């Protein structure tokens, strides 16, 4: 099961992570049944 | 434990010659085989991962393939700079093991 | 940028002990699992041990099981190999390495150190 | 195949439903029957397992 949790909050800081506590609520639970050992972030690029 | 073997243990070839090295597993390592190239005085360099995936920076003359127990490493056109001992490594399960190694010399 | 530097080698007597270390830099050491590999003079590569990124699970080769211990300090980016009751057969150049492994370590890059010689006699 | 063929000679359509049960998360399950909800009484209950 691939479990994803997430949270979305405002921030007025740069080049760091904020101080304070905020718990992440469950987003989705996917019954996939595969092995994961590596991952990569996908970015969008513009043709210009 | 998965035992690894290589054949030939040693081969000689000239520049432009096609060089093939065979590596075998006593068990099914799927496609999980790394190919390394070692020159005297230096640590081994990885050329191919996962049976046939070339590493960045590795010349196009290098290739390999195979599945299960029988894998092959090939140089389509041997260069003077390709004189080294080549090793196969299996990483299907621990402990990880290397083959005896195949020495490629100059004709 | 990425470097791995072994140290702590030298000459010891049979039945004695020796602790090796490897200093890592240029990459996020604490995200990767690490291996030790040894190569005796005139011989090929022999896998010795593996430790997971969190310093938890430990694995060893049958040739060293019960004698060697692997550990790491993620606050100093240093990998260690503690060898005790070393025998003449354990003479080899010992490397620290980050071996590309799509199944266990999850490493997408392959890095090796320089190698430190340990002699037992 | 012909419309005038005998029973054993006429065409038949066959569908075979093969059920695979491996050491993995289920992907296909039959429907679950639900009853009416009862309140303010001593009852046995089963809420989604
Ligand atoms: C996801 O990773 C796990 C963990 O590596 C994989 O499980 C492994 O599956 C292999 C078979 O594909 C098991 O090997 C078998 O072991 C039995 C018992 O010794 C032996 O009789 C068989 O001939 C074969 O060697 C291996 O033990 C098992 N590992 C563990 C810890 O259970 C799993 O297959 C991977 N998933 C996918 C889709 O690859």
């Amino acid at each position: 099961y691939f479990k994803i949790y997430s949270k979305h909050t405002p921030i007025n800081l740069v080049r760091d992570l904020p101080q304070g506590f905020s718990a992440l609520e469950p987003l989705v639970d996917l019954p996939i049944g595969i092995n994961i050992t590596r991952f990569q972030t996908l970015l969008a690029l513009h043709r210009s | 434990v998965i035992w690894m073997t290589q054949s030939p243990s040693s081969l000689s070839a000239s520049v432009g010659d096609r060089v093939t090295i065979t590596c075998q597993a006593s068990q099914d390592i799927r496609f999980y085989l790394n190919w390394y190239q070692q020159k005297p005085g230096k640590a081994p360099k990885l050329l191919i991962s996962d049976a046939s995936n070339m590493e960045t920076g590795v010349p196009s003359r290098f290739s390999g393939s195979g599945s299960g127990t029988d894998f092959t490493f090939t140089i389509s056109s041997l260069q003077p700079e390709d004189i080294a001992t080549y090793y196969c490594q299996q990483y299907d399960n621990l402990p990880f093991t290397f083959g005896p190694g195949t020495k490629v010399d100059f004709k | 940028e990425v470097q791995l530097v072994e140290s702590g080698g030298g000459v010891v007597q049979p039945g004695g002990s020796l602790r090796l270390s490897c200093a890592a830099s240029g990459f996020t050491f604490n995200s990767y699992g690490m291996h030790w590999v040894r190569q005796a003079p005139g011989k090929g590569l022999e896998w010795v041990a593996f430790i997971r990124y969190d310093g938890g699970n430990k694995y060893y080769a049958d040739s060293v099981k019960g004698r060697f211990t692997i550990s790491r300090d993620n606050s100093k980016n240093t990998l260690y190999l503690q060898m005790k009751s070393l025998r003449a057969e354990d003479t080899a150049v010992y490397y620290c390495a980050n071996l590309k492994d799509s199944r266990y370590s999850g490493s997408y890059y392959d890095y090796w150190g320089q190698g430190t010689l340990v002699t037992v006699s | 195949f012909q419309p005038t063929n005998g029973v054993g000679y006429q065409p038949y359509r066959v569908v075979v439903l093969s059920f695979e049960l491996l050491h993995a998360p289920a992907t296909v399950c039959g429907p679950k029957k639900s009853t009416n909800l009862v309140k303010n009484k001593c009852v046995n209950f089963n809420f989604n397992g």
